[PDB]
RNA sequence: GAGUC
């Protein structure tokens, strides 16, 4: 039951667990934020909209005019995909944006009867996003990064010891915005509230609200919790709720109701507190001391003179009990300070504050952010409310919002940007709480209190940007120039938009070069997720609690997939099927558990949903898709995990592989392999390279299927069908008639892109799959990428690898190789570099591209065509020229001798430079192809020419030849209608084609769809004549490159670069090495069957490394082996056909609790013997990232395969014929060679280009530099007594001009003598010193 | 200097009028001169670059450490 | 923490255990990028005494 | 961006 691709291939899973849902499409992330940027949606304010209704409608200063906007286009891209790549554009298409202008009369009260102005004006241009999720940025392919930050709203920090001798608990809790500066309230050593205000320094928090007009007896109302203290007679009594004695050492005889209560010193414990509780307690009998202590609550004033008795928050005291009570104000106000629960924070607050009313308020706030500045009312008031009341200056977002409404138990989701003021008293009111212990605080590094950024709030941000500075200018010009008669489009500027775009996507760390090694590093790279970035974390900003492990990555980030060095931890990939919610928080599916039975519904889930429930792990064992199989089962929740019974199950993981990143998933024995080497691996499959050859890797997890489909560099089926056309270059396709649209014709097409340049210098080859005339379905894998086979990822090659010690050949993981392999050409690379030549103009004439060089021998010349090009499939070397150029020399003043010489050979040679191009040395290949750009002023070149009508050609028969093909298809359709109601084969298809139009039959729903498919025909005409003139132009068109540049070339090469020794290779499993000689077949050890071995691994490297799953690679490979040779065998040897379909199916259905339970038999002769064949060259089996193959059913297959079951055998040494006393494991192991190539790292430098200042040799291979000798390695020398090499590495080998030259040539008069000078550095470092102004001088002696 | 003006203010009204770039043929009619002394203009617009850039996507390199110096010969140019 | 690995390398470890192993694994590696650059100083230091 | 310890 499957389709033909895998019919083609199919791989034997050993998964023990059916992954429920599908492997959702891995890069639809970036889409789907992307999309959502242009999203036409009215009331779904994100993007354009949600941008557009902050700002607008735009009113102007007199309340007269207004600007209003409408509606927005996107229109078709200006330029195509592939063509952006070639001249170096940025891919984009037009905005253009319906906008009214509306012109109110000031007399008339607000008529809008005078001026209705409107248009669409164009706003510039857009970048869009590829097919393939990728950005076309000045010809280039750049992808832009996910971005983890710390989410708007509120973090509850405590600071547990931290700071301090003493060890005192310090809470903070921190408002982090979307868009505005920040604030951040923390406790002082003594227990009293500070505020950092964008974090500047550190002020009371009292002051703000006065800023905000309470007074002093408003704050303390809000806040503390006031008592009523009644004084009648000279009897004082509280009204006491019972709950506030709560532990309260008795200080008086406390008389309620009856007799004696509370002992005079013995504490209130509970059950005294629940019996005077129980009483329903009024007012007690308390003596003269309780009062003086406490505080009063509000301003009480003095009734008989009018004048204050008493302010607010004052201590209470003796005499003033006797004043109020005097006033006749008998109900007084007391507050409540016993520590504990509430404690004297805000009151000991209130007395430090200086600050009095509003007033003193703002001059405090005023004058710490700008210290000097003198107090004007309007500036500090506009301060204050524009520091976080102003809306398009502070922005939560709906994000900020939302986490903080859930910080603070709210139940409102959605709110407005600015601050509300009962939002502030309410945190502080939290912050108080923790301090005393109702609540406790939340964790900088919860998956819930971090948020992520996709591309479209990326893109919203820098939109709103280019808006601001928009805004200063239109609201500027909206009110000089006159009303009437200047129209919207002379108002509207484009400059500052797209320099804003063009910073975003350009200028953005976050938007890389596209790792284009394999498909695995693309694929992988488009979904990292990096924590750096604006408004994100630091290298110093980062200790070990946000770079290490969190536990809430679980099934959202893969643990294991992070670059090694300073930026681990930073940066890590998504895990397999986790996705973004709406908020951007990462969710995780998750199955539902109702009552103990395991239901197909599935649930995605935020962290924080995530930390309410229990859930089990997908390797719990499942009763007969109803309940668990174990009464006592094993799961996890609020991030801690153990045994809990069916009953309380929740929850459930979908697979096993949702916990792994993608490029983890493709390791196969994940399960034996520390992860130290795990990870050193998944970092090892980003950078392998695609070798000509692609080899299905024979040890799978089944994943290289979802891989490469995924990748997108291969070609999908849109519709199915039958093939009709194959080429290595096009494959067309002819549709089902289920399928197919009544709108346009049934034919898809598909031109293959082939071998073209990627950034990495690797190659892009496409080969089709399928064959002529062949059944596809939708979906099927029709052309395969480089590093891919039918439908598999295919990143190497496998070979036959020995463990065992050579000739200390392999010592610390060193390779050891067969010549076999440059013999099969296996892992041999395909490289295309980028050589460029590049023709301007200067003051000293005009430089131009001639075959005319001084002093050059015809070798050169005859190499090059009339222009001074290469010509086309040339083969060149180091040294060799490619493009001849010509500079204009100044004046030629020779030394007297070379004036002398001149004269005596008596060739003048012109006032001109050899600029010319020319191959770098060491690198030597085949030109295959060069594009040229031509200046728009100057004349082409007869190159330029010729190269430009092949361009003609070439557009000419490809767009002929698609008109042709889609055109026969369209008619062929027609033909299907009128065969139904109107036999005739003979004369209509003898007779002319397009005389078919006058056909008039049945006028029923017959003659309607041969209009549907004419109409259609006509569009193919005028579709056709402009797609065709418009392609036309743009070749022929000058060409636009920088201002004083006539003319570039560019030159395309091959590289075949073979494997040698000093490349560098690995395996899945982290384990690597270089290699270190090529042997002889000859040499390589060999079974008895004869057969020698490819290469050579070291044990020793396996065991203190901790990769096991290699181990398990190889003898599963040599199974699969195994497998591939019994069918080669009964292949080879015909047969019959029932007897290979015995063997292969028993194969299928062997492993003990193999879930993929294969349908053979069905099998149509056909499909089985060319699926045999297939696996002649060995079968392909699935062990699932844990859901994996047990010793067990792996032994198993080692019978099958009729081999060892340890998979060791008796070998003999190639050299001796000796055998080795012991038999050693073998097996095949997919190998893959890095990107790492001793090609480009050799270098060597004698004496070359220096510095400018320092006068030293310049750095890198790049520019032929020296090497740095560091402190260290200097030290090196110093310890030996080592004068004289030192003085070499300090001046003749540096800085000291004369005492290089000078040593230079008397080594190359065989003396070998130093003569040491003074080291140019030295001078450099002087005169730096007196230009600071301090005397320094060099003493005689 | 004034020249230079005309220069950026003209550039934004055909940027937009023709839909893309400036081509030197178009904008010499344009502003009433001959081509020669466009491109000159032109190239002469530039300022002076920073010597301590950091080109060094990583402050690896101030472009200092780029600079090759052809005023010294090379030892082999001594010989 | 209280719960260990039962199992071996050879055998498997299961989703649950492998997971654990991470915080040890992440922990190592990421101490190489920053201890190394506090040796170093330091033995600049004795270096420039001595 | 990746190699080395």
């Amino acid at each position: 039951v499957y389709s033909y691709t895998e019919k083609k291939r199919i791989r034997k899973d050993f998964g023990k667990r059916p992954q429920v849902l599908d492997v959702p499409y891995l890069l639809s992330i970036q889409l789907d934020s992307f999309q959502k940027f242009i999203e036409q949606d009215p009331e779904g304010q994100y993007g354009l909209e949600a941008a557009f209704r902050s700002v607008f409608p735009i009113q102007s200063y007199s309340g007269n005019s207004e600007l209003q906007y409408v509606s927005y286009r996107l229109g078709e891209p200006v330029f195509d995909v592939q063509e952006c790549q070639i001249r170096g554009v940025t891919y984009s298409a037009p905005l253009r944006v319906k906008l009214r202008l509306v012109i109110y009369e000031r007399e008339a009260p607000e008529g809008t009867v005078k001026d209705i102005k409107e248009q669409e004006v164009y706003m510039g241009e857009i970048p869009l996003m590829t097919d393939n999720g990728t950005f076309v940025i000045n010809g280039t392919e750049r992808v832009i990064v996910s971005q983890l930050h710390r989410s708007p709203g509120v973090f509850f920090d405590s600071d547990k010891g931290k700071t301090h001798s003493s060890g005192k608990v310090l809470y903070n809790a921190r408002i982090i915005p979307y868009r505005g500066s920040w604030l951040d309230f923390e406790f002082d050593p003594k227990d009293n509230l500070f505020v950092r205000i964008d974090r500047r320094r550190k002020l009371p928090a009292t002051i703000i609200l006065r800023a905000l007009n309470y007074t002093t007896e408003q704050i303390l109302d809000l806040f503390f919790e006031k008592v009523i203290f009644e004084i009648r007679d000279n009897k004082l009594q509280m009204e006491l709720v019972p709950e506030r004695l709560r532990g309260e050492t008795a200080s008086f005889d406390i008389e309620a109701n009856g007799k004696v209560y509370v002992e005079k010193g013995r504490r209130i414990t509970a059950r005294h507190i629940r019996q005077l509780e129980k009483d329903d307690v009024k007012l007690i009998e308390v003596p003269v001391e309780y009062i003086a202590g406490k505080v009063v609550a509000k301003d009480y004033i003095d009734e008989s003179t009018g004048e204050l008795i008493c302010a607010a928050n004052m201590e209470l005291s003796l005499d003033l009990l006797a004043k109020l009570s005097q006033s006749g104000h008998k109900r007084i106000e007391t507050l409540f300070t016993n520590d504990l629960d509430h404690g004297p924070y805000i009151s000991e607050t209130l007395r430090v504050d200086p600050t009095n009313d509003r007033l003193s308020a703002l001059v405090e706030i005023y004058r710490m952010m700008r210290p000097g500045e003198p107090p004007t009312r309007e500036a500090a008031e506009s301060l204050f409310e524009n520091l976080f009341f102003s809306e398009d200056r502070y922005d939560l977002s709906a994000v900020g919002r939302m986490k903080f409404n859930r910080s603070l138990l709210r139940e409102e989701i959605e709110g407005s940007g600015i601050l509300s003021k009962d939002d502030i008293i309410d945190v502080m009111k939290k912050l108080i709480d923790i301090r005393n212990g109702k609540g406790e605080v939340d964790d900088i590094d919860h998956l819930g209190n971090r948020r992520i950024r996709s591309v479209g709030e990326m893109a919203e941000n820098q939109f709103r940007v280019g808006l601001v500075r928009v805004e200063r200018a239109v609201k500027e010009r909206l009110s000089l120039g006159d009303l009437d008669t200047l129209m919207p489009q002379d108002m509207i500027n484009a400059k500052p938009i797209s320099a804003a775009v063009k910073e975003f996507f350009g200028s953005s760390q976050l938007s890389q070069f596209m790792d284009q090694n394999n498909p695995l590093s693309e694929i992988t790279h488009k979904r990292r997720i990096s924590a750096l970035g604006p408004g994100g974390l630091t290298r110093e900003r980062a200790g070990f609690e946000v770079r290490d492990v969190h536990p809430t990555h679980y099934g959202r980030v893969c643990p294991i997939e992070t670059p090694e060095g300073p930026n681990i931890g930073l940066i890590n990939s998504l895990s397999v099927y986790a996705q973004t919610n709406e908020y951007g928080f990462l969710e995780t599916p998750y199955r539902k558990v109702t009552d103990g039975v395991v239901t197909d519904e599935i649930h995605y889930l935020s962290a924080i949903e995530e930390g309410n429930y229990v859930i089990a792990q997908a390797n719990s064992n499942l009763d007969e898709e109803g309940h668990f199989v174990e009464d006592l089962v094993t799961c996890r929740s609020k991030g801690e995990s153990s045994l809990f019974s069916r009953d309380q199950v929740d929850y459930m993981d979908v697979s096993t592989q949702q916990v792994v990143s993608v490029g983890a998933s493709l390791i196969p024995f994940l399960e034996h392999d520390d992860a130290n080497r795990a990870l050193m691996g998944a970092n090892m499959q980003r950078q392998a390279v695609p070798t000509l050859r692609a080899d299905k890797p024979l040890v799978g997890t089944g994943m290289e299927r979802a891989v490469a489909v995924d990748s997108g560099v291969t070609a999908v089926a849109k519709r199915g069908g039958v093939v009709q056309y194959v080429d290595a270059s096009r494959i067309v396709i002819k549709v089902n008639e289920d399928e197919m649209y009544p709108g346009e014709a049934g034919i898809d097409i598909y031109n293959l892109t082939k071998y073209t340049r990627s950034n990495q210098n690797t190659c892009i080859n496409q080969m089709p799959c399928v064959s002529l005339g062949e059944p596809v379905e939708r979906g099927d894998v029709l052309a395969d990428g480089p590093s891919t086979d039918l439908g598999e990822l295919a990143l190497g090659q496998n070979m036959r690898v020995a463990f065992m010690p050579w000739n200390g050949y392999n010592f610390e993981d060193s390779i050891l190789v067969s010549e076999r392999v440059v013999q099969e050409d296996r892992f041999t690379t395909i490289h295309i570099q980028e050589l460029a030549c590049v023709s301007r103009d200067t003051k000293l004439g005009p430089e131009e591209i001639t075959a005319d060089i001084p002093n050059v021998g015809e070798a050169a010349l005859s190499k090059l065509d009339e222009s001074g090009i290469v010509y086309i499939g040339a083969e060149v070397t180091g040294g060799d020229i490619l493009v001849g150029k010509v500079t204009p020399k100044g004046e030629t003043q020779l030394t007297p001798e070379e004036k002398l010489l001149r004269a005596i050979f008596g060739e003048k040679a012109s006032d001109v430079k050899d600029s010319s191009l020319r191959v770098p040395n060491g690198v030597s290949g085949t030109v295959i192809d060069v594009q040229v750009f031509t200046r728009d002023g100057v004349e082409k070149d007869k190159r330029a020419l010729e190269i430009e009508e092949m361009q003609l050609k070439q557009a000419k028969k490809d767009l002929s030849e698609e008109l042709q093909i889609l055109e026969a298809g369209l008619f062929s359709r027609i033909r299907a209608v009128l065969v139904a109601g109107g036999v005739e084969a003979e004369k209509l298809d003898k007779l002319p084609r397009d005389r078919w139009l006058e056909l008039g039959l049945t006028d029923e729903e017959k003659q309607n769809q041969l209009e549907q498919l004419a109409e259609q025909y006509d569009e193919l005409k005028h579709e056709f004549e402009k797609k065709l003139e418009a392609k036309r132009r743009k070749i022929t068109q000058g060409d636009d490159l920088a201002p004083g540049v006539l003319k570039i070339v560019k030159v395309y090469l091959a590289v075949k670069r073979r494997i040698q020794p000093g490349d560098k290779m690995a395996g899945r499993h982290g384990n690597k090495g270089v290699i270190s000689k090529i042997n002889p077949i000859e040499d390589m050890p060999y079974d008895e069957n004869g057969t020698p071995v490819d290469i050579v691994l070291n044990p020793l490297g396996v065991p203190s490394r901790m990769n096991i799953g290699q181990i398990l690679e190889t003898h599963l490979g040599m199974a699969a082996k195994g497998i591939g040779d019994k069918i080669n065998a009964m292949l080879k040897q015909q047969q019959e056909v029932a007897k290979l379909r015995e063997f292969i199916q028993r194969a299928y259905d062997l492993g003990a609790d193999v879930r993929q339970k294969v349908d053979l038999s069905t099998f149509s002769d056909e499909e089985v013997m060319r699926l045999a064949e297939n696996l002649r060259k060995g079968m392909p089996i699935a062990t699932p990232v844990f859901d994996g193959a047990k010793e067990a059913e792996i032994k198993e297959l080692l019978k099958l395969g009729d081999l060892p079951t340890s998979g060791q055998i008796r070998l003999y040494d190639g050299r001796t014929g000796e055998q080795f006393e012991r038999p050693v494991t073998v097996g095949y192991m997919y190998m893959l060679k890095l990107n790492h190539l001793v090609d480009d790292k050799m270098h060597a430098r004698s004496t070359g280009s220096y510095s400018l200042v320092t006068q030293q040799p310049l750095g890198g291979k790049a520019q032929f530099g020296g090497q740095r000798f560091g402190e260290m390695e200097v030290w090196a020398l110093e310890a030996y007594g080592a004068a004289y090499t030192l003085q070499e590495m300090l001046t003749v080998k540096s800085d000291d001009v004369n005492g290089r030259t000078k040593m230079y040539k008397n080594i190359v008069d065989g003396n070998h003598q130093m003569e040491p000078g003074m080291p140019e550095s030295f001078n450099v470092l002087l005169k730096e010193i007196r230009s600071l102004g301090i005397n320094i001088e060099l003493e005689d002696e | 200097i004034e020249t230079i003006n005309k220069l950026n203010r003209i550039s934004r009204q055909m940027l937009q009028e023709m839909g893309r770039e400036p081509t030197p043929e178009e904008l010499a009619e344009r502003m009433l001169m001959p081509e020669d002394k466009i491109r000159k203009v032109l190239k002469i617009a530039k300022e002076p670059i920073s010597m301590e850039t950091p080109i060094g996507d990583d402050e690896d390199s101030h472009l200092g450490d780029f600079i090759e110096d052809t005023t010294l010969e090379l030892p082999l140019d001594s010989a | 923490i209280e719960t260990p690995i039962t199992a071996n390398f050879r055998e498997g470890l299961n989703v649950l255990q492998y997971f654990i192993s991470t915080h040890g694994a992440r922990k190592g590696l990421a101490d190489t990028a920053l201890k190394t650059a506090n040796s170093g100083y330091l033995t600049r230091r004795l270096v420039d005494v001595a």
